[PDB]
């Protein structure tokens, strides 16, 4: 956040964070307190860096990104989860709406 | 949602005596440099402190969290609650008026947080006038050694 | 050297003190006194370390770590000046193993270690817990798995302080395992009055919770 | 001198005494600590017979 | 659609959801004025309504002051620390973020102030509420005789504490 | 309740 200026600064680190193999719980997390709190309340390419990044952890956390976040797209990021082993999240958003 | 009707508001909710309501009813007053000072004056008149305290203690959660609200804080911890100046003065010294809060804090005195403050804003000269004139509570060995230089 | 052999300790400062300004020697004359026993000689002979030109950051790292265990009447101050030169590994360390528990929390939040603060004090708060400190410092760790950890913590210290420690971490935190964690331990009515702010986002959890408590009142 | 004898032992006396007077010093801690739960646990008990009468007397 | 920020300020008086702003503002403007729909929104208070298409229109890169100094000033009200923003933006107007982060923030109007070169401004704000030290961080930087003169003339009160300062900054 | 009437004598209390 001591940056938050360009995205060019995040998608660097960014994409060499995803590039950098890291395991669960090391990438997602920052893009939890850069979502959580920050001016990047957006959702360019914020659903599969954070919703698929939570599907490879397989938690809870996709429940309260689910009913945290806003200004999103619920039917594909739905299928995301169809495609994957959490099906009740894709029950949840189309209950949602 | 704009800021003349909380502030229209505000005044008619403490009248009718409803802190809880006028609480959370000025969060959105706070946050304006221009309007604070305004709503210490009516509360004072008031004496409802103990009431606007937690207020300002929920102002820190807001966004704006700016600095004359740090310095009101302040202004009412020194002499209202002297005991918790210094401790949340630990942490807002960078981010809180410099003078105003030095001549406010002249009524209390209370010489310890201003020789640290003083210490902190490298205007050393002043911390030593003071630990000079008032050391038995304001006074150490130790940083009185090295500030001197 | 001689000055130690001839057991002379007055020149033994002064015709030291050109050696310490230097990096490599430094450990050199430590190592020369450490087996020699004089260290009332060897702190004072460090007390000019201020009183100098070229002092080095090694110089203060060792003597604050001297402190630490011969001297730690005098630790918390002399780190209180030099902690932006001083380095921080081969302090933290030995302080560690001397268990000074009031200075290590310190310097985690001069350098802003709050992973590493938190830690130590939960395991060691008797000395090194302030309600504030603490309160401030939680906003900005990483790790967020130990809110509910500290929580825990709390719960089994300060009941009273997990509504108000609450309302500063409902927004890095989760409001269902929240609830959750209170319906395990069974302490729901001890957040009765926090839970009405919530179900603005009605989570499940806390839709029916609440509702069960109304039930109950 | 071997100050050995003495920087080994007085630093791991002086733990001997840090580590036993601040666990007693936690556990009391501890036990105020359910102390606040047992003066809470009895208001609790007595606001829920309270509404149970309050709600008798509704009908 | 030169009225839009007007007849918006009359939607936002009938006090109508965010989302519908957020998706009307991306059509295709025309004839457009950019400087006061921030003045408008400044009485509405949601300038972070504004992010996602001055976002955009700053990925184009248009070196308007009109836009990068709003970005600024809700980089002020993000409780974030916008310093670096503020030094390496080389397109915004120092005039208005330090009038605006005068009393919010003179810490950074005194940056915004000392590559503006708003000197005057500098004294005029940093030396009645502010680390002096700053200041003469600037100046000695900034080396000016003049300024130097209109400073060191026994007018101003507060001359005893920068110099006070200065010979340590020096 | 006029806490100016309080506080003026309190302040001077304290301080004195």
């Amino acid at each position: 956040l001591s940056e938050t200026q360009d995205p060019e600064e995040v998608s660097v680190t960014v994409k060499a964070f995803m590039t950098a193999d890291l395991p669960n719980e090391l990438i997602e997390l920052l893009e939890k307190i850069v979502l959580d709190n920050s001016v990047f309340s957006e959702h360019r390419n914020l659903q599969n860096l954070l919703i698929l990044t939570a599907i490879k952890a397989d938690r809870t956390r996709v429940m309260e990104y689910i009913n945290r976040l806003d200004n999103y797209d619920a039917p594909d990021i739905a299928n995301i989860a169809i495609s994957n082993e959490l099906f009740e999240e894709a029950f949840a958003i189309f209950r949602k709406f | 949602n704009s800021t003349r009707t909380w502030k229209e508001v505000c005044f008619a909710c403490v009248d009718g005596k409803e802190f809880r309501l006028a609480q959370m009813c000025g969060l959105h007053i706070v946050v304006h440099a221009d309007e604070l000072e305004e709503l210490i004056n009516y509360y004072q008149d008031r004496g409802y402190f103990e009431e606007l305290i937690t207020m300002l203690e929920a102002a820190l959660g807001l966004e704006r969290a700016h600095m004359g609200m740090f310095t009101e804080l302040a202004i009412l911890y020194s002499k209202f609650k002297p005991q918790k100046m210094r401790e949340h003065l630990e942490l807002f010294w960078s981010r809180v008026n410099i003078p105003k809060v030095l001549r406010a804090a002249e009524q209390a005195h209370l010489w310890a947080e201003l020789v640290f403050l003083y210490d902190k804003y490298e205007e050393y000269d002043n911390a030593i006038i003071t630990m000079m004139n008032h050391p038995t509570d304001a006074w150490k060995e130790g940083q009185f050694k090295d500030i001197i230089t | 050297f001689a000055c130690v052999d001839g057991k002379e300790f007055r020149l033994a400062q002064m015709c030291g003190l050109h050696i310490v300004v230097h990096a490599d020697e430094l450990e050199e004359l430590i190592n020369y006194y450490q087996d020699r026993g004089y260290f009332e000689e060897l702190i004072t002979m460090l007390e000019a370390a201020l009183g100098l030109e070229r002092a080095h950051m090694g110089m203060f790292t060792e003597l604050a770590i001297l402190y630490s265990k011969f001297k730690p009447q005098k630790m918390r101050e002399h780190l209180e000046l030099f902690w932006s030169r001083v380095n921080i590994p081969k302090v933290l360390r030995a302080a560690e193993q001397a268990h000074l528990w009031a200075e290590l929390v310190f310097l985690y939040d001069k350098y802003e270690e709050y992973d590493n603060a938190i830690i130590t004090m939960m395991n060691h708060p008797t000395d090194a817990w302030k309600e504030g400190q603490f309160k401030d410092i939680i906003t900005k760790v990483a790790n967020v798995e130990l809110y509910y950890r500290a929580i825990q913590f709390y719960l089994e210290f300060k009941p009273l302080l997990l509504n108000d420690l609450l309302m500063v971490l409902s927004p890095r935190l989760d409001h269902t395992r929240a609830v959750n964690y209170f319906s395990k331990v069974k302490q729901l009515p001890l957040v009765k009055p926090y839970l009405r702010s919530v179900q603005n986002h009605n989570n499940k959890s806390v839709n029916e919770s609440l509702n069960n408590l109304f039930i109950t009142e | 001198p071997e100050s050995i004898r003495k920087w080994r032992e007085e630093q791991r006396k002086r733990l001997q005494e840090l580590d036993a007077a601040s666990k007693v010093t936690e556990q009391e801690w501890r036990e105020k600590a359910k102390k606040d739960l047992e003066e809470w646990n009895q208001r609790q008990s007595e606001q829920v017979e309270k509404n149970k009468i309050n709600n008798r007397i509704a009908d | 659609p030169s009225r839009l920020p007007v007849v918006i300020g009359g939607l936002l008086d009938v006090d109508c959801s965010e989302d519908v702003i957020k998706n009307l503002i991306l059509v295709v403007r025309g004839q457009f004025s950019t400087d006061e729909l921030v003045a408008e929104v400044e009485k509405r208070n949601r300038l972070k309504l504004l992010l996602p298409w001055l976002e955009a229109r700053i990925h184009e890169g248009c070196e308007e002051p009109a836009t990068h100094n709003a970005l600024a000033k809700i980089y002020i009200d993000s409780n974030n620390n916008p310093e670096r923003f503020l030094r390496e933006n080389p397109y915004y107007d120092s005039r208005v973020v330090g009038k605006y982060c005068e009393k919010r923030d003179p810490h950074l109007a005194c940056v915004a102030y000392e590559r503006g070169q708003c000197d005057l401004e500098l004294i005029n704000v940093c030396n009645e509420n502010s680390l002096f030290k700053s200041l003469s961080r600037y100046l000695v930087r900034r080396k000016d005789p003049e300024l130097w003169g209109s400073v060191l003339l026994e007018s101003n009160p507060y001359r005893r504490p920068l110099i006070d300062q200065v010979v340590q900054t020096a």
